RNA sequence: GGUGAAAUUCUUGGAUUUAUUGAAGACUAACUACUGCGAAAGCAUUUGCCAAGGACGUUUUCAUUAAUCAAGAACGAAAGUUAGGGGAUCGAAGAUGAUCAGAUACCGUCGUAGUCUUAACCAUAAACUAUGCCGACUAGGGAUCGGGUGGUGUUUUUUUAAUGACCCACUCGGCACCUUACGAGAAAUCAAAGUCUUUGGGUUCUGGGGGGAGUAUGGUCGCAAGGCUGAAACUUAAAGGAAUUG
């Protein structure tokens, strides 16, 4: 027999506290004996959990949140935000024929030395009492919406560290800004960010992690 | 008058060495004996002294270039990638 | 739009071309503006900057060699530095751009 | 007999036919 | 003779569209000529819904459903009995059902 | 309460893969395929082989600690069929039937922005 | 003479005595007379400058690279040649590099290199066209030209010599362990024949 | 893995499958349409730059400057050729595995050339709408793209103004469609393929039964493959088009 389960310790998962309860679940790895101990091996791990698990309500069923573990405080794993991305069926549900799709990306820097790329997907909307049945744009409104989005998505960042970027990401306050600024150009129905991906992580800043782990 | 139809400068070679070799030599010897624009003084006065040595007959400026051209394509690419690395480190 | 401003000076204002006449115009204080080509040698570029610092004359840096400067003037010869002796109908002096 | 293979069989025939003529000079 | 005024596809004013590949056999198809079915399937079943219901946390969580746009070639569509070959009068009809 | 896993069901044709992980995906728990339970090479994608696979996953899953999973149904994807195999969906029902809990059922079949020309030739595969 | 690449005579100032120090560099593409060349740890990333391999970014094109810090140039010295830099190991400082032959060497981060590519590239693209241009090329290098074939010789002069037809008569792939006087042909050859799959 | 089923191939030297990180090259999904632009071939991620273009508007300007075109030219999918670079996937040649009487075919696994780029060549496609271009006139309807015009019309922008989005009614230009057969056609069908024995708006190109044969020869273009121009001898009573019935 070999049964490498017996040499495992069953650590725990803790989210950042910029959210609701952080009892995500149980990590299962190994015993941290000599010969390439597990104290350092678990440093480079990313976990995938839905946002509605970390917020309770069922309105956030999409936009699953990735958390990157940072330290092991004995029996634990302390995680920071790693990325946000929608679930697959949510893109499929919002993508429909007879509507323009507008997408925009900027690689933007926060107040911290954070380098991370943000997207934004927009779907043109049929207005009420309309008899036209495709609601396409004019291919300059697409560049007008994209230019407005790129200005909005650059002004919300370059303050807004990831400690407070997640506090604007959850309440859809970016979507409010896009609709209140683009609605003069074209009616829109599904405004979303749909993707947060982290590119370059700076120096660790152990103090900044502790703020989100009460 | 047009003295030769296609051999050009390679008419010095007569009929020997093969048409393809003379033609390959023609492309590189036209570059080798051309006159290039001086990036410094702006004049078209750069002529090869030796392979890799390009000298302006005014302003007395010598640049190290290719064997038969002032600048080779792989080296402009090298110069473009060196500078792109430089601003991002300097950023 | 800067070639357009420089071209209008040629047909309406007063100018001098080259270096021996630009320095001599800086020397006697009859230069409003001098434009230096991009590939002008730095030793000549720094002496023009010093001469225009003493005479209190603005300096524009053309984004082009002596070939393009002479074309922007409307000539068919390389121009290293052009000294605007008097503006024409253009706004080249008012807008340093 | 596909027309495009009549074309191909003729080109092999023509390649032979000017090969033998260049020989026969 | 001509079988269809829209020869076999949907192109009048292009001269070329793009090639796409058949789901069933990977055949290169003109994108306007391919038979496009919006393949709609529920995420689980018409039967296993309750079997997942008893064993699911988050009661009636989402009940999702999978989407995918499939492209069929002409031979595979007929062999898979998708387009269901029609009469001379009835083939003019373009209605989805 | 419940120890969430990730089910990560991979269902191609000729075989189905029921590979459960930890909650982070990295650590493997009880990967049993439909091909190891039967020897016919024709039903290795069938519902019964995957059912035998899914049942044997739950047995190896128990006495370990995992009691709920996250379901990630997947086909080959990329430049391939993208329609999940006949064994994949039976594996989910067989997994729930064993008693283990379910949460966040999702499809994770990869979809490209079309590239890397699909195998088969311009005339396709014709038999 | 004897080298395809041009040479740059670069004059420095002696830090410890009032005199000038003339160096002999292999000129890089674009380097001109009157260019200021910078050599050191903190020198700027520009063509012609001498920087340690750890001082430059990944993807940097370098030439005249040192195998060991202080041997004054070993790698990528022929005309048109260069070294690619493909990553660092700052702990126990090494640097992975790509050599002109494609070999992937690991060199210390303190080894120096000149930024850019050796000048004179494309020299071998011209056919020499005739024996006398090979005569003058090797008049300035060494006595290696012309080359009588071994099969054209007698058995006394070569392993390939002799026979009533000109032929090698035994496998021309020779083992690495074979002694001197036997290595004539394809020494230690992994494979032979035209490179084609 | 792959298959109707297998074999070949890899695998306790850990395959496949699960996670993190990258590299390389190619492509631009879903949105994407009986939609757009372009002379055609063609053209679909993002922004910046450069030059161009159609339409619409005009109570601006010139005043026949035009139409079509031998000769003569520019562009011209893919494949292919030369020399570099690139060479992920796919993949003429070839290897191997099957089935089969045989398979040097289909199916399966590899895999050189190629697929990508630059500088040149080639100049061919069912390059098709198998429908030359310019001009006039002849029938009804809706939908749509772009420009414009008019509404005491809706929609949030601050409660409503402007402008943008939408609705309605017109207009022009465009890709198209639906019905009908006035008329046409051998018919299929066609708003042109109509205004043709009641035959004539201008103009260019091409065909004269089927084969031989796009062959032979000559000339010319190309490195080559080949392109363009292009017969005759001889042979033959049909070949062929559209539709009806079986
Ligand atoms: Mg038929
Ligand atoms: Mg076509
Ligand atoms: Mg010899
Ligand atoms: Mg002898
Ligand atoms: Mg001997
Ligand atoms: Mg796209
Ligand atoms: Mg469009
Ligand atoms: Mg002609
Ligand atoms: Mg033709
Ligand atoms: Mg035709
Ligand atoms: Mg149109
Ligand atoms: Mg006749
Ligand atoms: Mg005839």
């Amino acid at each position: 027999v070999v049964d490498p389960f017996t040499r495992k310790e069953w650590f725990d998962i803790k989210a950042p506290s910029t959210f609701e309860n952080r009892n995500v679940g149980k990590t299962l790895v190994n015993k941290s004996t000599g010969l390439k101990s597990a104290s350092d091996a678990l440093k480079g791990r990313v976990v995938e959990v839905c946002l509605a698990d970390l917020q309770g309500s069922e309105d956030h069923s999409f936009r699953k949140i990735k958390l990157r573990v940072d330290e092991v405080q004995g029996k634990n794993l302390l995680t920071n935000f790693h990325g946000m991305d929608f679930t697959t069926d949510k893109l499929r549900s919002m993508v429909r024929k007879w509507q323009t799709l507008i997408e925009a990306n900027v690689t933007v820097k926060t107040s911290d030395d954070y380098v991370l790329r943000i997207f934004a997907i927009a779907f043109t909307r049929k207005q009420a009492n309309q008899v036209k049945r495709h609601s396409y744009a004019q291919s300059s409104h697409i560049r007008a919406i994209r230019k407005v989005i790129s200005e909005i998505l650059t002004k919300e960042v370059q303050g807004s560290t990831l400690a407070q970027l997640t506090s604007k990401l959850i309440p859809e306050v970016i979507n409010k800004e896009i609709e209140n600024a683009t609605k003069d150009i074209f009616p829109l129905q599904n405004i979303h960010v749909r993707k947060v991906k982290l590119l370059k992580q700076p120096k660790f800043d152990v103090g900044a992690l502790m703020a989100l782990h009460g | 008058a047009k003295r030769t139809k296609k051999v050009g400068i390679t008419g010095k070679y007569g009929v020997r060495y093969g048409s393809s070799l003379r033609r390959q030599v023609k492309k590189l010897e036209i570059q080798q004996h051309a006159r290039y624009d001086c990036s410094f003084c702006g004049k078209k006065t750069v002529k090869r002294g030796a392979a890799g040595i390009w000298t302006c007959s005014c302003c007395k400026k010598t640049v190290a270039g290719g064997a038969y051209t002032v600048s080779t394509a792989a080296a402009a690419t090298v110069r473009s990638t060196i500078r792109r690395l430089r601003e991002m480190v300097e950023a | 739009s800067i070639n357009q401003k420089l071209a209008l000076v040629i047909k309406s204002g007063k100018y001098t071309l080259g270096y021996k006449s630009t320095v001599k115009s800086l020397r006697q204080g009859k230069s409003k503006l001098i434009i230096i080509a991009a590939n002008t040698p730095v030793l000549r570029k720094s002496e023009l900057e010093y001469y225009a610092m003493l005479s209190k004359t603005k300096v524009y840096y053309f984004q082009g060699g002596n070939n393009e400067l002479g074309t922007a003037v409307g000539k068919l010869f390389r121009v290293g530095v052009v000294s605007i002796l008097e503006a024409g109908d253009s706004d080249i002096l008012t807008t340093l751009a | 007999m596909r027309a495009k293979w009549r074309k191909k069989r003729t080109r092999r025939l023509k390649r032979k036919r000017r090969k033998v003529r260049a020989r026969s000079k | 003779p001509k079988k269809r005024a829209s020869n076999g596809r949907n192109k009048k004013g292009r001269g070329h569209v793009k090639p796409v590949r058949c789901v069933n056999c990977s055949k290169s198809i003109p994108k306007d000529k391919a038979i496009k079915r919006m393949a709609i399937r529920n995420i689980v079943e018409a039967a296993a819904v309750r079997d997942l219901s008893e064993a699911s946390v988050y009661p009636e969580y989402a009940l999702p459903k999978t989407y995918n746009k499939l492209h069929y070639c002409v031979s595979c569509a007929i062999h898979a009995r998708i387009v269901r070959v029609r009469s001379r009068e009835d083939r003019k009809n373009r209605a989805p059902p | 309460s419940q120890v969430f896993g990730v089910a990560r069901i991979y269902a191609s044709f000729n075989d189905t893969f029921v590979h459960v992980t930890d909650l982070s995906g990295k650590e493997t728990i009880a990967r049993v395929t439909g091909g190891m339970k039967v020897k016919a090479d024709r039903d290795e994608s069938s519902p019964y082989a995957a059912m035998l696979a899914a049942q044997d996953v739950a047995a190896k899953c128990k006495e370990v600690g995992i009691t709920a999973v996250h379901v990630k149904i997947r086909a080959t994807g990329g430049t391939r069929t993208k329609t999940p195999g006949p064994g994949g969906q039976a594996a989910l029902r067989a997994l729930a039937r064993s008693g283990l809990r379910i949460g966040r059922i999702e499809d994770v079949t990869p979809v490209p922005s079309d590239s890397t020309r699909k195998k088969g030739g311009r005339r396709g595969r014709r038999l | 003479s004897g080298r395809g690449a041009p040479l740059a005579k670069v004059v420095f100032r002696d830090p410890y005595k009032y005199r000038l120090r003339e160096e002999i560099f292999i000129a890089n593409e674009g380097v001109h007379t009157g260019q200021f060349i910078y050599a050191g740890k903190k020198a700027s990333l520009n063509v012609g400058n001498v920087l340690p391999l750890g001082s430059v970014p990944e993807g940097t094109i370098v030439s005249n690279v040192e195998e060991k810090p202080g041997d004054r140039g070993a790698l990528a010295r022929a005309s048109g040649n260069y070294v690619i830099i493909i990553g660092h190991n700052p702990d126990e400082n090494k640097t992975r590099v790509r050599l002109p032959s494609g070999a992937k060497k690991v060199i210390s981060s303190d080894a120096r290199g000149v930024i850019g590519v050796i000048a004179g590239g494309g020299r071998v693209d011209k056919p020499l066209l005739k024996a006398g241009r090979a005569f003058h090329k090797y008049r300035l290098k060494r006595n290696s030209w012309p080359k009588t074939r071994g099969v054209a010789m007698n058995p006394v002069d070569h392993p390939h010599g002799g026979g009533n037809h000109q032929h090698i008569g035994k496998a021309s792939t020779i083992s690495r362990g074979a002694v001197s006087g036997q290595k004539a042909g394809l020494i230690a050859a992994r494979r032979t024949g035209l490179l084609r799959g």
